């Protein structure tokens, strides 16, 4: 009951946050890296708050050592996951290269005044057409981004739950 | 008084700001900013708190549970601020705005928030680049409207949210230490 | 030994990542963000070096003498990152932009530093209001771009100016604490 | 001696910290940035001074109700930079600016504190004019959200004064107080 | 495995993300963020050591001559970062790309990276309106031509400056602690 009340439960709490990463907009702005690198900040510091309780024999890692370790290294997977999708839904068709594979992955399954006059207009829509072109492929990249966001919020909810439950259930028994 | 002094004045002070967060409008790009600085002197707290307060195990202290409403309070109030944000960015080509939030947050839930100040030759080709910049205008106003939509419905959840949190920071605090209190 | 290399050389490198602010442009909106954690790092430097001492008050410990003095001066770095964004970003229709300011930054140190049918009329209305605007937007583009320029020029004067400061600051202290 | 520099020069230098967040622009998008490390610094000082004041709890020292003091100013300072940034960002989408904040901080204070500032020829022309209208509706949504972030300018000049006379004052009785 | 599980795990993570900022593009404005936050996070693990490894002054143990590199790999690892970002924004007004600049940076280096996918009455107003507004897209797309390139060399720049980061790090490393590690 001490380490569940004094450990176990502020450390679990603190470390489920990660979870909240899925659910920001995944464009500038959103501040998945703001987030995700704060709470890895909070992980180093679970790391030298167990420090002080376990025992000073040298032979193996204890069980809860293992455990913070396991949870810190999914964190920074999901943080490394919310960099990648900045990444890739701030693409653009001159830096990389949209390949069709990964659209049909998530865009599938998930007088001389009249004259001048005249040319002037024709350049001002044609000008017009140029920057709404580059823009739309923008916006597909952004919806790719928002695709994956889906995808990877359910992908990262099922395996910390997961993960959690049995580590913590084994100790108990 | 020692122990006030020192220990329940700064959680008290802590739990205010948190609370504050919901009043910053989300056009100013600071919530995550600053509801993620709120939570780590939340943690470094509870840093603290283990630092002072005995390491006995028989039985929870009162400091123990007020700390314990305190991460939750705290934890609550950063999720629904994302949750708001979120809510924001919605794009409408992958979403669809249900009728029932259209319905609430937009018509019926401003109109009772009384307290507050929230609204409740080449001349055809010439001829035609100009009503296609024209046209092109047009269709921008139309997805800028569908967008400012969305932000409208932010703005009005985060008037109704800061009332609703203020009230919940109430209540909960009334709860948690008013035993307590009447006991001695 | 033990002091230059636990003590003296972390908090000299720290120190010395204060100037790169200098060199950071006000466009790339992170100079506050890089000198706040700065000045953290050297708070904790300050803590670090309080408990290596006894509590003594006959005087202070030559290291912390250089240790307070090298302190104010990053502050004063910090200061005046904040300071030059403040003036980057005036415009007309808050700041006046002075002779002096004039002559100075955009004459003398750029080159010292050697810096590189109604209907129908309503529509023709509509667009020389679409041209009026455009010219208007431009002069106010053009005097926000003489803010921009004197931002500029202002950081690689800095730049030219601060970071040899530092050194000979440095150098002059460290080579009278060598002959001790 | 020994205790004015071992604990007051540090405490100066976030002192100044957070008064400087009041000269920041609101435009700059820092100013949660440097309150809410300044906060950090604040309650790193009673960390500080933790391991320096005697362990008995009839009363609280001197010291600590100055460290108190500090930090509460400090807290109030964030806050209404909280304030000011709400401000800034209100539009008429979302707010309704009412007479009274318009006479007192736009008309009224800024002199008091110094601051004083054929068919197709038919279709193209509906396109221009259309062109024209979006231009002009757009200046007019900017015009009000400028003088919503206007008031909040006003209101962060005044607040920057009005801290800074309180910081030097109330540090400097404290001080010479606390040194006879 | 003690001191495995205990010190070099936690000094790998920090390491790793280190060089992680290089792959993020300019465009999200926090390559200055993360790359700092990491910097303190090793700094901050400065007092791990500290607090865990023995504190003799003979001489300075294994892992002090590890973490001495690991702070002067970060800190250029973060001073490059800052490099491209002010050369990103570099305006054509103050500053003129040098001959010799082109020559290395655009044209020669770009060719040898092979690794990277990175490419390599009232008429008369009417009228004079128009052309006005013709010449104002002109300008616009001309000026945005020249920051295009500076943002273009930019871009390269951090490309190759992952490329030579990764390898540095795995040398380094490997060439600091295998060495003592076979001996235990």
């Amino acid at each position: 009951l001490f380490y569940i009340i004094n450990i176990i439960a502020p450390c679990v709490l603190i470390s489920s946050l990660v979870v909240l990463v899925y659910f920001l907009p995944a464009q500038a702005g959103g501040q998945k890296c703001t987030l995700s690198i704060s709470v890895l900040l909070a992980q180093t510091i679970f790391l030298f708050l167990i420090a002080q309780k376990v025992p000073e024999t040298s032979l193996n890692v204890p069980l809860i050592g293992k455990y913070l370790i396991f949870v810190m290294f999914v964190s920074m997977l999901i943080v490394m996951n919310c960099v990648i999708v900045l990444n890739v839904s701030l693409r653009t068709p001159n830096t990389h290269s949209l390949s069709e594979k990964i659209k049909h992955l998530f865009l599938g399954f998930l007088a001389p005044e009249i004259k001048s006059c005249v040319e002037a207009c024709n350049f001002i829509a044609k000008s017009t057409k140029e920057q709404n072109d580059s823009g739309s492929e923008n916006e597909n990249w952004v919806l790719i981004g928002k695709v994956i966001d889906k995808a990877c919020f359910w992908i990262a909810l099922l395996l910390f739950s997961i993960g959690t439950l049995a580590i913590f259930l084994t100790g108990h028994f | 008084l020692y122990f006030v002094v020192n220990v329940i004045i700064p959680c008290l002070l802590f739990s205010f700001l948190t609370g504050l967060v919901f009043y910053l409008p989300t056009d100013s790009g600071e919530k995550m900013t600053l509801s993620i600085s709120v939570l780590l002197s939340l943690t470094v707290f509870l840093l603290v708190i283990v630092e002072l307060i005995p390491s006995t195990s028989s039985a929870v202290p009162l400091i123990g549970k007020y700390m314990l409403f305190t991460m939750i309070f705290v934890i609550s109030s950063i999720i629904i601020t994302v949750v708001v944000i979120n809510t924001h960015h919605r794009s409408p080509s992958t979403h669809t705005m249900p009728q029932w939030v259209r319905k609430i947050f937009i018509d019926t839930i401003p109109n009772v928030m009384f307290f507050s100040t929230m609204k409740r030759p080449d001349v055809k080709s010439a001829i035609e680049g100009v009503k296609y910049i024209a046209e092109h205008m047009k269709s921008d106003e139309e997805s800028s409207n569908a967008a400012e939509e969305w932000k409208y419905v932010a703005m009005v959840i985060d008037h109704i949210l800061l009332c609703v949190f203020m009230l919940i920071c109430i209540i909960g605090t009334v709860s948690v230490f008013a035993g307590r209190l009447i006991e001695l | 030994l033990f002091y230059v290399i636990n003590f003296i050389t972390p908090c000299v490198l720290i120190s010395f990542l204060a100037s790169l602010a200098f060199y950071l442009p006000a466009e790339s909106g992170e100079k506050m963000s890089t000198a706040i954690s700065v000045l953290l790092a050297q708070a904790v430097f300050l803590l670090l070096t309080s408990q290596r001492l006894p509590e003594t008050a006959l005087a202070v410990p030559l290291i912390g003498k250089y240790l307070m003095f090298i302190m104010s001066l990053v502050t004063g770095v910090i200061v005046n990152c904040g300071i030059v964004l403040n003036f980057h970003f005036r415009t007309p229709s808050t700041h006046v932009l002075s002779t002096r300011v004039k002559q100075i930054f955009l004459e003398k140190l750029p080159r010292i530093l050697h810096m590189s049918h109604d209907e129908i009329k309503s529509g023709i209305d509509s667009t020389n209001y679409i041209v009026k605007q455009i010219k208007e937007k431009n002069a106010y583009d053009e005097e926000v771009g003489n803010w921009n320029l004197v931002g500029q020029t202002i950081d690689r004067l800095s730049m030219f100016i601060i970071t040899p400061v530092m050194v000979l600051g440095t150098i002059f202290i460290f080579v009278m604490g060598n002959f001790n | 001696l020994f205790y004015i520099v071992y604990t007051i020069i540090p405490c100066i230098l976030i002192s100044i910290l957070a008064i400087l967040v009041f000269y920041l622009p609101p435009d700059a998008g820092e100013k949660m940035s440097l309150s809410i490390s300044a906060l950090l610094a604040v309650t790193v000082f009673l960390l500080l001074l933790a391991d320096k004041v005697p362990e008995t709890s009839l009363s609280v020292p001197i010291i600590i109700r100055y460290l108190m003091f500090i930090m509460i100013l400090v807290a109030f300072s964030v806050i209404l930079s909280v304030v000011v940034l709400n401000l800034h960002h209100r539009s008429p989408n979302t707010h309704t600016m009412p007479n009274w904040i318009r006479q007192i901080f736009i008309e009224t204070l800024p002199p008091f504190l110094w601051i004083q500032r054929p068919q197709d020829l038919k279709e193209a022309v509906e396109a221009i004019k259309y062109i024209a209208e979006q231009l002009e509706s757009a200046s007019e949504f900017d015009d009000l959200k400028k003088d919503w972030q206007y008031v909040a300018m006003v209101a962060d000049r005044l607040f920057l004064y009005v801290f800074f006379v309180i910081c030097s004052i109330g540090t400097f009785s404290i001080f010479l107080d606390a040194s006879h």
